[PDB]
């Protein structure tokens, strides 16, 4: 929509859209098994559920998602809902993976797919990546000089490639902009495919249970932002960490809001 | 100008006869960098051919093909390699030592001299050599080799032997062109270089025989045991890879085109027709766009670059408007020479001029009008005109449709041109001036006499305006008189920008377009629209 | 350049028609054709794909833009149906036993769903309007509903008897429930096998075309029963073979992307 | 001719035409075998003869002429009548086969003959189709390039061209509007004509006495037609058909037109 | 361009004469040869059609514009001629004993028939005016007929006993049959080997050209005998040779087709 939109400034504030876009939306959790593990119990669904009735948040609004692990929710992310939220837990050995869900999850992606054997790819701007989502994706890359041959790579020898990943179940490749890259990728197991990212998904919130804010959206190391919906627990259990969360959901969706690009399930959009 | 374009290619068609003569004797995108290494190592055959009797006579010793299969190192790859090399325009030369059967006879024999060039068609398994299927430019640096003849002796079963030995050459690049490799069931695209001989100090001669000091390298012994000779270089070549949206740049060039086949390229042109402006137009309808300026923009594949010119001409002398042209002249002619048995068919005037002889014709004054403004056409293109003289406003949207169209092809281009010479502005109408009195008419059957002043009409003097538009010089009727009187009424006008109006001048049209007019920005818009295909 | 918000448009009807979009909009999409595993049986060809692609060529459709994407049958296609392209032509062939679930596919992929997910064990569902529904994909989808009165009891089945449910589905690869919008009922599904969604079914999806290859016109998709209606992007062939139908797809390629419009959403 | 025609609003409505083309015109059924077999008796054509003459037709103006089968009919009709209606029977298998039937007797056809041994033929139009008739009809195509190549055929091995139409009485081939194809065909038995369609035949009338309306006119598969003189009935006998036919006739004649283009005997024009 | 319809033309005497249309017709239209299997069995040249062909170039035709089309025997080419091109030319030999067929094969080539079908069995036929006619086609024709009286009876004829009636017919492939108009007839027709159509006489067809390559002009197309009229496009020449024939024929090919003009239907 090219038209321009116009107002005023005494014009008078209107009543809180709060107790009803509650009733007209929907919330989703999404939880680590170690969650119903620490809790061993089987209707803690049901009373967060009730607690949100009194919240204000009507029974069929709420939904739970027990992912097993972060990498297995990085491999295709399906959310459809008019509000997610993500616990996350903290480990320096997963800082990259949950940073590159939190890139991928935070923000609208518009992507196309790969064929690396039949084409060689570049990037064009800053925001024009290669997510590579799968079981086990090894990559390995190769520039190419401006007579297209490789630099400190041959375009026959694969053990030449500069190996980026190593057994990743997700991986954001960001290369230099404006040289043309051949590439070698488990596309049995992995499927890599080249988006530019667009305006942010204000429809999730993800939640830090654990230690300082690691979390490095931004692909270039100059602005390390810190967004609203981004927060950060201090956590020893788990109940009250969704304590936490219930009595501090209006926050939340504050911090939130609904999409405008389109209906979509998944983290990004494909437009071959 | 413009028609000055199609002037010079009706002018310089003498060229399409020795082309098709050559042939005959003979017979978005993006760009890729090769300018890559190689190294060529060949060999020759030789077919050597005796005749029977007591075995002292030869009636056949020549070159051959001869292809080779190896393999080398580059840029830290093992690459296999394959070449074919081959002569042509040799000196066959021949030795006679008498009638009888046993006397010295070398019928003819082959030597390869400064007048004679050697072909080596390369082949490699890398990917500039499945990638080069749409060339845009190929040549290559190649050093020099001095290809030496050996020990060679003739198998007489008595007496002694004539031992043939020196002669040498030396092969340096000049020349790169496309080829093919025919297999059994696929085809290889290959890269055949041309080198030219140089004789050299070692002369070929004839043991036993008065045959020394002759220089050159024949075919008994070429490689004086040498497995093969090795030049080595590098080959620049440019592609024409039909990529897309600036990513996913292919490889083995990926596509197919419309070699499979205008259907599609008229809705083109119906597309790019009304995005063009006018003033701009304008501007590029005075300019004279010959042959370079107007064939300098198409980034043109190796063939295309080579033949286009000709290309659209061979086409372009085969329809309505050559054929008019020529049926006119005829006409002429056989008015100018007949006149004792004289061509009495008609003529609207003061005497029978061919320019005015209505025929076919299956009111009176409108066919008469229509049929004698059916030759102003060829006026435009015979320069008697004055004017913007329309087909120049043909050509200048031709060049600027033919620059932005992605549909453009060796193949493709002719016949494009002159659908475009033959249907550009279809109907169109001339005028002429005469003491202050314009006659006006068109192929449309309309005709329209006023006075240049006061716009008011007049009976049309038809005997006149075709006494008139025979000899004195004519002019277009882009600012016709309909539009020229509404805009007398609407937009008051001067004697003087009447008077340029009727003249048909580009300063004062581009002066009126920039002054916003809408009485002629319709009618511009209409040419354009009308320039459709 | 705002996005999520609708505003007045404004025009005329003086306005020069501006361009001939065909062509251009060719060589800047993407066209995906959806055929059956019988085609390619019935061809017997490793270059059929390659073959008609030259021939969109000729149509305009350049050759990294047409795209060709088996399934084995109609189930198959329809168990979580991914038509993500700029033009999706599908072919579909007709079978009597099967109208239902080429109905279901065709309500399915024609019209731009909007779902939420559904949790069974713990929640009780209603549908609000005509146009909201409960789609379920997976292997085998084995529904069962209990309609409840005002104080959460069955009507006509016990909420603890699982047998009493009445049964509106039996390992289906695709079932899409209407029930009467107004009353919460309770569900019985096979999870660990078929996941459902309650869905609201907003305007239709202009960017697919179902051609239904063989017998007559039956696809209801309107699940009311007055209007049974038949769209633009509904097309009907008779066959014999498929190299015909192929052709006939090619041939008259450009009638198709006129009858489809690219999304909105 | 050219020449335009005038007229008025004020002129009046003429009597009607209709009691008078009765008796300056004649009309010819076209049944199936089946209906004389159930029927059993040999004065059923007197009879309905003496039936019309109550609605009008004469004696000597209704006509009845027998097809075996639908494709055994579609070999060649030969309809040469004032007025034609034709009832057919519906059939799954043969759905194909009585469309194109319709196909050619309810339009005007200008057809060409082809060579094809000498000569290799295109098609221009969306209305230039090649027809072609026979005892058995199996045509095989392969398409060709600007360099006379084939496209994922060879030239010489007939076995791999692709086949349109195997052990068919008539086939209407539609293939790719603007390439040139090469051509394997069973001269010895049939015939193929390059057609190009005319305005409708607005002689004839197809009355499908069995299933729902299949017939798509059309090639093109966005319009779908329903023609005027395209009736549907469903039976249990024949009698109640013809009785029906009888009575009803006005209607179906009503409904059809007598020719404009010129007097002919065969189901399509022929101009070399 | 309306069809069907009969408007008033107009013209004028000051126009003047437009160039020839010979030398375009010529390569915008097709001829088409008949000739007897006598003159290629006198000839015995496998090339002779190539042959005339190229003479034809000189003489304007084009190489693909020109047929020929043998024939065993005037009635063999009586039984169903089926002529379709835009200039037709027939040779014709005369036989005393072929005088009636070979005439009835220009009453029926020459002149355009508007031809209705006939049911034998049930109806009993009469011709309203004096172009009604009953021509019969096949390989041996056998037609007998019977007049009737006002109620129904014979004349001189009895409605059952068939050999009662009078034959007009014996042995013919082709057949043109005037009979007394005004009057029911019942006909008895050997109808396995022959068809018979009632066909009204029309306008000539000015697109076909007879040529009797040998005796007097017998031909009378028309059947009242009266008018015996020779016609334009009805020629006759003498023989003793059949290559002079074709040299004739190609050297006053413009003069044949001069005599001819294009169909109007
Ligand atoms: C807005 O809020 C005020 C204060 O609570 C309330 O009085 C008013 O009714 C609200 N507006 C509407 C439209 O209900
Ligand atoms: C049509 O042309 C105008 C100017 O010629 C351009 O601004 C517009 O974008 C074009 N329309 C489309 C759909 O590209
Ligand atoms: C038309 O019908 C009217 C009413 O029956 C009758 O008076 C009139 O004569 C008819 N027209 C002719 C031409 O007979
Ligand atoms: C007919 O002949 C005249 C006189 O030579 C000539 O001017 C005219 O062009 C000819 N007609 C055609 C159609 O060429
Ligand atoms: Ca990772
Ligand atoms: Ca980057
Ligand atoms: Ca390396
Ligand atoms: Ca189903
Ligand atoms: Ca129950
Ligand atoms: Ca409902
Ligand atoms: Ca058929
Ligand atoms: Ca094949
Ligand atoms: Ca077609
Ligand atoms: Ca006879
Ligand atoms: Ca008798
Ligand atoms: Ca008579």
């Amino acid at each position: 929509i090219n038209l321009p939109i116009t107002g005023s400034m005494d014009t008078a504030y209107a009543n809180s859209t709060q107790e009803e876009t509650f009733l007209t939306s929907t919330l989703c959790l999404y939880y680590p098994t170690e969650a119903a593990t620490e809790i061993n119990d089987n209707s803690w669904k049901d009373t967060l559920s009730q607690l949100f009735l009194t919240k204000g948040w009507p029974t069929g609004s709420v939904y739970f998602k027990e992912y097993t692990d972060i990498a297995s929710f990085s491999v295709d992310p399906q959310l459809y809902c008019d509000y997610n939220v993500v616990l996350m837990k903290y480990d320096a050995t997963l800082q990259l993976d949950m940073s590159e869900l939190a890139d991928l999850i935070l923000n609208e992606w518009l992507c196309n797919p790969m064929d690396i054997t039949l084409y060689y790819y570049q990037q064009t701007d800053e925001a024009n990546k290669w997510i590579s989502m799968g079981s086990s994706c090894t990559i390995k890359v190769c520039p190419l000089n401006t007579q297209t041959l490789g630099i400190g790579c041959l375009t026959t020898d694969t053990a030449t490639f500069e190996e980026v990943a190593t057994a990743e179940k997700l991986v954001i490749t960001d290369v230099v902009d404006g040289v043309n890259h051949k590439l070698d990728v488990t596309t049995a197991t992995c499927t890599i495919r080249n988006c530019k990212k667009l305006g942010p998904r204000e429809n999730v919130a993800v939640i830090q249970v654990g230690g300082s804010d690691v979390l490095d959206i931004t692909a270039d190391p100059t602005t390390a932002p810190q967004t609203e919906r981004m927060m950060r627990i201090n956590w020893k259990k788990w109940w009250q960490v969704f304590y936490t969360v219930v009595d501090y959901v209006n926050q939340i969706i504050q911090a939130m809001s609904k999409r405008s690009r389109s209906l979509n399930s998944a983290a990004f959009y494909y437009r071959i | 100008m413009a028609s000055l374009i199609y002037r010079q290619l009706l002018t310089n068609s003498y060229t399409v006869d020795l082309s098709d003569e050559i042939q005959e004797i003979g017979s978005l995108w993006k760009e890729m960098q090769y300018n890559r290494d190689i190294t060529i190592r060949f060999k020759f055959a030789s077919s050597i051919v005796k005749s029977g009797g007591l075995g002292y006579k030869w009636s056949e010793i020549s070159f051959k093909p001869a292809n080779y299969q190896y393999t080398y190192t580059r840029d830290g790859e093992e690459v296999t390699a394959h070449t074919t090399c081959s002569v042509n325009g040799m000196n066959d030369f021949n030795f006679n030592g008498g009638s009888l059967p046993t006397d010295f006879v070398i019928s003819r024999y082959e030597v390869i001299k400064e007048n004679s060039y050697v072909y080596v068609d390369y082949w490699d398994d890398s990917q500039a050599f499945r990638n080069m299927v749409y060339v845009r430019s190929l040549a290559a640096n190649l050093n020099s080799v001095i290809c030496t003849g050996g020990d060679y002796s003739f198998a007489l079963p008595v007496g002694q032997w004539p031992v043939m030995t020196g002669g040498a050459v030396s092969l340096h690049s000049a020349g790169v062109t496309l080829s093919t490799q025919f297999t059994d069931f696929v085809s290889l695209n290959s890269l055949r270089f041309r080198f030219r001989l140089t004789v050299e100090e070692p002369s070929f001669s004839i043991t036993r025989t008065r045959v020394s000091r002759l220089y050159g390298l024949p075919a008994a012994n070429p490689n004086n045991g040498k497995e093969y000779y090795e030049v080595a270089g590098r080959f620049s070549l440019i592609s024409l890879v039909p990529s897309n949206d600036d990513y996913q740049t292919p490889i083995t060039n990926s596509v197919t085109v419309r070699q499979d086949l205008l259907g599609e390229l008229r809705e083109e042109f119906n597309a790019l027709s009304q995005e063009i402006a006018m003033s701009q137009l304008i501007d590029l309808a005075l300019l004279p766009l010959d042959m370079f300026s107007m064939f300098s923009g198409i980034k043109s594949t190796i063939d295309a670059a080579k033949s286009m010119a000709t290309s659209v001409m061979k086409k372009f002398k085969k329809s309505g408007l050559a054929n008019s042209v020529s049926t006119l002249t005829d006409s002429l002619s056989d008015a100018a020479s007949s006149i004792s048995r004289g061509a009495s068919i008609r003529s609207v005037g003061s005497s029978a001029s061919a320019w005015t002889d209505v025929s076919t014709q299956i009111s009176s004054i409108s066919t008469q009008t229509s049929t004698i403004s059916r030759r102003l056409r060829l006026k435009e293109m015979a320069t008697q005109t004055e004017g913007m003289n329309f087909d120049d406003i043909s050509a200048a949207v031709l060049k600027t449709k033919i620059d932005r169209s992605t549909q453009i092809s060796p193949n493709t281009l002719p016949d494009i041109v002159t659908e475009a010479s033959e249907k550009f502005i279809p109907n169109r109408a001339y005028r002429v001036i005469n003491n202050d009195e314009v006659f006006e008419a068109g192929t449309d059957g309309r005709f329209f006499a006023y006075r240049v002043e006061t716009f008011d009409e007049i009976p049309f003097d038809v005997q006149k305006f075709a006494d008139l538009v025979t000899d004195s010089p004519v002019i277009s009727a882009i600012i016709d008189f309909k539009t020229l009187k509404n805009l007398n009424d609407n937009y008051g006008i001067s004697r003087q920008q009447a008077f340029n109006l009727l003249r048909s001048d580009p300063r004062v049209l581009r002066e009126f377009i920039n002054q916003d007019n809408p009485i002629i920005r319709n009618r511009i818009e209409q040419l354009i629209m009308q320039c459709r295909l």
